[PDB]
């Protein structure tokens, strides 16, 4: 006999994201297996674990052409005491846009856990110096003197044989999980500011090139989760 | 930390590796290549056939060629141009000018989170109308195949090869919706994300794969030729990647400044 | 152990700056199976081409601007004799065979010393038609030695330039803007890579296996795998230090299956 | 497991709803090793 | 919701969500767009055979075709950054400029109607949707107020 | 093959009130866990025992504004044998509508169970005084005599040491449930009077405040149940 | 038992009129996990700040009316000074760190005595913009001084004032008619509460532990607990009592957890 | 409970029709006490 | 052994040339009692005092004569903001509290090379009245 059914008032409704399989229209179908082929991507964490460049402007005031950004900062002699550079931690913001975690974490609403920033140093051999890195919480106004760095979660990083340093910005939220994308620029999206200072300046012997420079590198930490993919950016294409 | 980034190899810290804290506890998995591409998103827009169509020659096409573009969709995230697999994506920036606007299409979707080198799932169509109302049906033929591109007689009508064939037809309601899933059925293991490659030896393209697809598939009506108005209509694809997964780690595109 | 003396067949490379050998993206890119889509017996390997091949890059100087580029088709480079790479018995066993499959050893070798500052970013880029101008033909070695380095620019980056099919007169000629074969540039660190940073060492080596879209690949056509040597810091040094260093490079291929055994390639 | 929920019962044959590939004869892996 | 707020007599809440979306045009063929919180709309168009079709038929988010005259019907999980929904807030948002009392992700993500035909395809005739809500899974935390009745 | 079905004349019809779940479209969401909050509501009977004031006008005749709505009431000196305060036992009555248990139960169709009266004396601790509290079934007349009073359900309250006198009204209904919102004003609806008589006059050392003020309070008892939840009125936001 | 004298590092309060302490939503608002959403070390409860601190409210009486109240945002009152709460380490504590978790204890002590008569509502209530004017900026302390009390009427108990975002010369601007936080006066006793009734006791005892949107918030901005004393019913004396008794309050915090340690905040 | 009658089958698996809260590492409850 | 990262609370400082960290003069200066002399409870640790703050000193150059020498006293540095040594929760700990007991871990950090010669002594001098 026939089965009484009562088909809910969402029939035939297309539902893009439907946790669902559909009718095969050509099955018995079978592919060439993939026995040979190494390098399988399980989880999209694993690229986001991968450090990849940052991006800044080169130098102020004048550039030959506004788009010279370059994956390091430069490292004067000249000593004032303001950061030499600095950047919210703000997944959207573009010293990440071109990371593979800025660029991966974008098609994403929200994260959890620790950005892993990576520091190399690529002057000569016989420089000596020391720099401080510090991580600010969300305050009134950004910390610019070394002083204020102090108070804050910082690192002291030196100058000798090993050329890197990786610098775990701390997970620090009121809420669970953070926004990807500043919208409205609040707590829950912008979790402060990392910065250098250089804390002593750098030595060198005579017939070294001055102002070596520090590589930038960005890494998710092995906390770092992300939720609620969403409508890519298509911006690229033209 | 200290660490020597020259090695290639960075170990993923964590808070507790240079102040005091702990790891943040995880509560999510949708960075998982199964879970994230296995949904629907907009692959392309042909227009629906009415009469028996001479499918679009390969280029360089010339002057008077006698063809219907923009009737056939090739299921591939790689870019298209006139229904055959296209290396450069290209898009059209003004009206004024001469000659025949060729469709184009991409996946934004997956480049955005490509990412990898190769690529190969089942692939869930989804097929809806833009016109209210219509009746049409969906024709598929894979990867290596072809178009039959003539009619047959019944009763002074034509009636064209395409409504039969031992290759999937799928006939929609009035105002209906057409879904199915298609296996992975090229010669090749998987599908190139990108390619360096060439697929003859003398004059081919560099960088152009011949068989990353999984077929094409084409809207008609279920009407004989002599049935025909001059009003043409609209129909969207919609693709879904089933079972996917991925091989060697590779860059995201690039994100201009301005 | 930063001195390490490898050892293939008759030849034996040495340095004494080694920052070890990335393996990616297996424990041994060496351990791998016979070829399934053929069923013809392979040529397996033997001594004389279990064994390493150098080579010459172009010359690393001030001039040199950020992320420009040196590309290293392999095995194209075999075929071309790019840079001075004569391969011997194992380019006498490319041109006669239609099938090839192998993994690559390679290390890129600068002699770089103190008093100099700046890094090199050593990858092995799956998959390039960087070789390939933008109107579709490989790159001669006299363009090569005229470039003589790669800018980095809009082109390369959007992937804007790479090599197409022209529509013809038929169609309107569309506005070119994307491809899949860009380089972005501050990505390039997710491929098997280590940095020739001037400051801790003078060679670099990286380790990959075989990969393709089929378990073997045309032996003439293949770019599976491409040494690609980009600049991330530039050289920077005070007069009376040596100008110009030299940039080499030494390629070992790892377990070759060769089929379709036939006469010498001649083109059409 | 995939964006799939509905686990309790499949209709048609795994042969049929997918493919698969012939016979010849979480914790995350790192993509580069140190020697 | 007045509904809810009727009965609201708590502070903090938290349910998934069923969306009923109703048309109240006769026979409209219509599909519902909706993005999580935090989200936002993406607000472009591409070219289809000479044809503008929005950005907005696709993405990575829910969307879900009606049939001419059907209805649209779905829930939705708790998608917010916060642990619950505040009935009554008395925080602010921001350090600076933000309003006393103004929640920003209190929500449950944005729905929005559409008729699934190019940009061409117009006439000058509105159209209009109703949209439907229930709580699943409901729990409620921290006694308060029930609304003043005014006695006039 | 296809199962045969029979769909129902109700197909495609969406209800309001259907106890079923529908298709979800986003699912494999984890949200934040909850351990940390107090204060979990099960059961909105829970906020219906909770204690909350009346309403009564301040003072016959003249009043500044008739907005003056006051908690509490006054206890003159002056002897009249009419009962101080007096309210129907009617819960959609103004005397209830701005108390827990009224604003609750004007969203429930049935009551059942009893009312549960505070009394709260606020005046100074030396004041001495009896008061008479009633509870009167339905009648044709609501009695105003302290003879009347004494007939029905009642208990003398002392002013002493404890301030605060708990009042169960007794559910005396002929039905099983009654009805919250008296539209007809049947014997289903109105059940009866609550009344406030003095028994003596409330005595006073000189140099004490004249006139005393008892605090009303509403509550329901341990016994009390609502059912048929139906639609608001939405009046307040106007 | 009506003597209790309450011990809470240097600092102990006393009354003889002890009504209990109302436990509200736990039976110990200190038992309490480190907040699971921060992952570096919490800054925990240490003798400096296991401490009570007392402010002074402004003067009851005659003239205020019924539902009059006075409203003390917490921690608010410890960052504006309000009523002299001075919170020394506590408040140094405050505005060092970005994230605050803490329950409270709160005591408010009235000095009635016999031949007055007046009772008046003590509940913390969560959550309230009770501090804040309409136009959105918080009360100064000159303007608390100049209510004195806050008087009842259409607005404040529709929620009518509560403060907004203006729409902007685009739109219509709108009739504004509700907001969710109203007070209906009638249904404060729904709150964690004592009544200070003149006829019984002196001094009200409230236990609160922390509540939140989130399991920690920001030290700046939280209201998620306040202090209000509201008059149920108005004082009345004959000639001779004495004229305007004084409101004062202890306030104590309870497994404080602090996260985010930066420097001292300063204002945009 | 909730206001849910069909008990006896559920199609879709329990992390799909609902939320679950993530690991971090009737007779009526009195809203309040007296010490 | 001479690269050597130091972690303490939410900072950490790191050195490639550590000579090694002088314990006098005792094996461990972070063992140690309750003070006896007062019976109040004292404020004890807590992560965000435990943590290192950085200063700045004045520039070494060839005109500097042997001996000449720069004094800070601790905790009287912190009082004082002497180089930029904003102390943050402990000075604010430091001002609200009449009793104050600590011992200190010091690194001083100076961005020598090669082709540089040169020696300073850096102590730590029981009791100065230098500043």
């Amino acid at each position: 006999g026939p089965i009484p059914t009562a088909p809910r008032e969402n029939s035939l409704m297309f539902l893009s994201t439907l946790p669902d399989d559909t009718v095969p229209a050509y099955g018995n179908v079978r592919t060439p297996p993939v026995n040979y082929l190494p390098g399988e991507i399980t989880d999209l964490l694993q690229l986001a674990r991968i450090p990849t460049l940052m991006a800044f402007e080169r130098v102020p005031e004048p550039v030959p052409a506004s788009d010279t950004y370059v994956p390091y900062v430069a490292v004067p002699t000249q000593f004032d005491d303001r950061p030499l550079i600095s950047f919210p931690i703000t997944l959207s913001d573009p010293v990440y846009q071109n990371t593979l975690v800025g660029a991966i974490s974008s098609n994403f609403a929200n994260y959890r856990g620790c950005i892993q920033i990576t520091l190399t140093f690529c002057g000569p051999m016989m420089a000596r110096g020391k720099f401080l890195l510090s991580y600010s919480p969300p305050n009134g106004t950004q910390p610019q003197t070394l002083s204020e760095a102090m108070q804050c979660t910082y690192s002291i990083w030196d100058i000798g044989l090993n050329s890197s340093w990786t610098f775990v910005v701390p997970y620090i939220s009121p809420s669970d999980y953070r926004e990807t994308r500043a919208i409205t620029n609040s707590v829950y999206s912008a979790d402060g500011w990392f910065s250098l200072h250089k804390l002593t300046k750098i030595t060198l012997p005579p017939d070294c090139p001055q102002s070596p420079c520090i590589l930038f590198f960005a890494s998710a930490g092995e906390d770092y989760t992300l939720r609620l993919p969403v409508d890519c950016n298509p911006s690229y294409v033209f | 930390s200290t660490d020597n980034a020259e090695t290639g190899v960075i170990e993923a810290g964590n808070t507790d590796t240079d102040f005091s804290g702990e790891l943040a506890a995880p509560g999510s998995n949708h960075t998982n290549v199964k879970f994230l591409f296995d949904r629907s998103r907009l692959l392309n827009v042909i227009k629906v056939l009415e009469k028996d169509a001479v499918f679009p020659r390969p280029f360089p096409t010339q002057e008077g060629a006698q063809q219907d573009d923009g009737y056939f969709c090739l299921l591939t995230p790689r870019p298209t141009v006139a229904s055959r697999p296209a290396t450069r994506f290209g898009l059209y920036a003004n009206p004024s000018g001469s000659g025949v606007l060729a469709n184009t299409s991409l996946d934004f979707n997956f480049y955005s989170l490509a990412c990898f080198t190769y690529f190969r799932s089942d692939l869930e169509v989804t097929v809806v109308s833009l016109e209210p109302d219509l009746e049409f049906a969906v024709g598929w033929f894979p990867s290596g195949s072809e178009y039959q591109a003539s009619s047959f007689v019944y009763d002074q009508l034509h009636v064209p090869f395409h409504f039969t064939g031992r290759t999937p037809r799928a006939f929609a309601s009035k105002g209906g919706k057409v879904s199915f899933v298609l296996p992975w059925n090229s010669v090749s293991s998987v599908l190139p994300v990108r390619w360096g490659g060439a697929s003859k030896l003398s004059s081919a393209t560099r960088g152009l794969p011949a068989h990353a697809d999984w077929g094409t598939i084409y809207a008609f009506v279920p009407r004989p030729n002599e049935k025909k108005s001059t009003a043409v209509k609209h129909v969207a694809v919609y693709i879904r990647y089933k079972n996917a997964r991925a091989w060697c780690p590779s860059m995201l595109p690039f994100r201009s400044y301005k | 152990d930063r001195v390490t003396t490898q050892t293939a067949g008759n030849t034996a490379i040495n340095t004494q700056s080694s920052l070890g050998v990335l393996c990616a993206y297996v424990e041994d890119p060496t351990k791998s199976d016979p070829p399934s889509s053929s069923t013809d017996q392979p040529t397996t390997t033997f001594t004389a081409i279990d064994r390493w091949y150098t080579g010459r890059l172009n010359s690393w100087t001030k001039a040199v601007k950020t992320f420009s580029f040196q590309a290293v088709p392999l095995p194209g480079a075999f075929l071309s004799r790019q840079g001075g790479l004569n391969g011997g018995a194992f380019t006498a066993t490319l041109h006669r065979h239609f099938l090839m499959k192998c993994g690559w050893q390679v290390q890129v070798q600068c002699n770089l010393t103190q008093f100099h500052q700046g890094a090199l970013l050593v990858a092995m880029v799956p998959e390039t038609t960087l070789d390939v101008k933008p109107d579709g033909k490989a790159k001669s070695l006299q363009e090569l030695n005229e470039e003589q380095w790669v800018e980095m620019s809009d082109d390369y980056r959007t992937g804007k330039n790479m090599p197409f099919q022209s529509l013809g007169t038929y169609y309107r000629p569309p506005n070119w803007t994307w491809g899949p074969n860009f380089i972005n540039p501050y990505q390039v660190t997710v491929f098997p890579h280590q940095i020739l940073n001037a400051r801790t060492s003078t060679s670099v080596d990286v380790n990959v296996p075989y990969i393709g879209e089929t378990p073997t690949q045309s032996s003439e056509t293949q770019n599976s795998w491409t040494l690609l040597v980009m600049v991330l810091v530039p050289l920077d040094y005070k007069e009376g230090a040596t100008t110009d260093p030299e940039i080499t490079f030494s390629v070992r291929p790892t377990s070759p299956y060769f089929n379709g055994l036939r006469n010498r390639y001649t083109a059409g | 497991r995939g964006n799939n929920g509905n686990m309790t019962f499949n209709y048609y044959a795994n042969t049929y709803q997918n493919s698969v590939d012939f016979s010849t004869s979480g914790i995350l892996n790192p993509l580069g090793y140190l020697k």
